[PDB]
């Protein structure tokens, strides 16, 4: 596809697809959980559910409109969807919710029922969803005392002390035209969207959001949440990685694809060309693992997550996995690098060429907000095809060899050994 | 071989204590900490507290046994002198 950006006072981006049967229109702001403090942690999660509340959604469903929203660390989104010949109504609804009249939504009755609904989501998340809350605690110890540590949903202790005035203060400082991108995906022409905006003289708020004092800093650390009543052990482990607008962005993504993802109960996942699986399958040390490479405006993370029921062989799983990471600096084969090139292109093709216009609106707005434009998928494939074996060794010797780590765990983790027995496995030194 | 009699200690994963719920632990890497900031304000201020708590249980026994040793010496010094020849003759037989 082909993107098209403009600036008439308002930044308008679009990605037309004539094959789609729908159209999405929305606005993406360049502020998220990393632009908050510990006192108001969760105020962006309440704006999501106020936008999706029942009396607001009822007004939309009478004209054939569906609503969505998403809160992350670096951005926030508010999308409206419609049939292709009804995109003029999508913009009017968005006009009387952000540019005008966001006081009818913050009434007393609408704010108390919404608050009670959010306190029950975050409570069930902390007691039932173990893989995702251990990955949240990883961000909280790795980036402690910096903005990138705060959870995106909020906490139960900070949510209870939020009143209406906290919602209005956060909007005056962040929902600004200088911090906003208007997006359009699916079956919508680029020129029909901009002329519709020019015929209304819209302006959210002018600009100059706050300054954000501290930068993100990685600290080697651990946090353990032991619970012997649960039936598994959930563990995550990472080093410091690459931010966006880094030269090593795609080299870190390719090195995670070398070790990849595993499911013990799927037969075809046991046959992948991954050397680590010859050690794990002898005694069945885990149920699943997945390797990630996450990237933000200021820093990143590189590592893996696992879940297991073999609570007596945890130390052999962590040991064998970290000995394969060492091979990226010493001994990594040309065959392993060509496999990972092909599967990474398939992974990026499914993410960017899905059918949903709502997913494409979130990717487009976040990219334009953070580098001014969007890289094509044909240009990204050429960068991936130009990575050599020497490039992986240079990246790993800087980022992996003899470097500090962050750890988080929950469940039956008595068999997870101390920090320094694990820190020592990051360098071979039988060498 | 066969299993032996059970004990009051196991191994990693099954150590034989009570079940834990609600305790959270935090730590920081040694590489990220300043070198050894724990020797001073510990060899004067803490070492004196440890001394004052326990020195009385050692030095009252030591004072009893050392006083008993010196009075035994000085009396033996005296019996084998010229002035203590008459008392030596009695306390023998």
């Amino acid at each position: 596809a082909e993107v098209t950006q403009l600036s008439n006072g308002i930044v308008v981006a679009t990605e037309h697809n004539p094959s789609a049967h729908t159209a999405s229109v929305g606005v993406v702001f360049g502020s998220g959980a990393a632009n908050e403090n510990p006192y108001n942690n969760g105020v962006s999660n309440l704006w999501k559910n106020i936008f999706l509340s029942k009396e607001n959604s009822a007004v939309a469903a009478k004209e054939g409109l569906a609503l969505s929203s998403n809160i992350s660390r670096d951005f926030q989104s508010y999308i409206v969807s419609s049939l292709p010949g009804s995109t003029d109504k999508s913009l009017d609804f968005l006009n009387q919710s952000f540019i005008q009249q966001k006081a009818n939504l913050l009434s007393s009755s609408n704010f108390e029922a919404t608050k009670k609904s959010v306190l029950k989501q975050v409570q069930d998340f902390e007691e039932n969803d173990h893989p995702n809350r251990v990955l949240e605690h990883l961000h909280s110890t790795a980036f402690q005392n910096t903005p990138l540590s705060l959870p995106t949903r909020g906490t139960l202790e900070s949510l209870e002390n939020l009143v209406v005035a906290d919602l209005e203060s956060f909007a005056n400082n962040h929902f600004l035209n200088s911090n906003a991108v208007v997006v359009g995906t699916g079956n919508i022409k680029h020129e029909d969207l901009v002329n519709s905006i020019e015929s209304k003289n819209l302006s959210l708020q002018t600009g100059t959001k706050p300054v954000l004092k501290k930068k993100a800093a990685f600290l080697g650390s651990e946090v353990r949440l032991r619970d012997d009543t649960l039936p598994k052990a959930w563990i995550s482990l990472a080093v410091e990685g690459e931010p966006v607008n880094s030269p090593n962005y795609f080299v870190a993504k390719l090195a995670a694809q070398i070790f990849g993802s595993y499911n013990a109960f799927e037969p075809a996942s046991r046959l992948q060309g991954i050397k680590l699986l010859d050690n794990i399958q002898e005694y069945q040390l885990c149920d699943n693992f997945n390797h990630f490479s996450l990237s933000y405006k200021d820093s990143g993370l590189w590592g893996f997550s696992t879940a297991t029921r073999n609570v007596t062989m945890i130390d052999d799983l962590i040991h064998f996995t970290l000995k394969q990471w060492n091979r990226l600096t010493i001994s990594v084969t040309d065959t392993e690098v060509e496999r990972a090139k092909s599967l990474l292109k398939l992974q990026l093709g499914q993410l960017y060429e899905s059918g949903n216009p709502v997913n494409d609106a979130n990717l487009l707005g976040a990219e334009v907000l953070i580098k001014g434009s969007k890289l094509s998928l044909g240009e990204a494939f050429k960068k991936i095809d130009a990575i050599t074996v020497k490039d992986v060794k240079a990246w790993a010797g800087k980022r992996l060899w003899d470097q500090d780590i962050a750890i988080a765990g929950t469940g039956q983790i008595e068999g997870l050994l101390d920090y320094m027995r694990i820190r020592s496995d990051m360098s071979m030194m039988r060498w | 071989g066969p299993p032996s009699g059970k004990t009051y200690m196991g191994w990693w994963g099954h150590m034989g204590g009570p079940k834990q719920k609600g305790i959270t632990s935090y730590a920081v890497s040694p590489y990220a900490q300043k070198p050894l900031q724990g020797i001073f304000h510990n060899a004067v201020f803490n070492s004196f507290r440890r001394f004052k708590s326990q020195f009385l249980y050692v030095l009252i026994p030591a004072g009893i046994y050392w006083y008993w040793w010196k009075n035994g010496n000085e009396y033996n010094e005296f019996l084998y002198s010229k002035a203590g020849r008459e008392e030596l003759e009695r306390v023998n037989v």
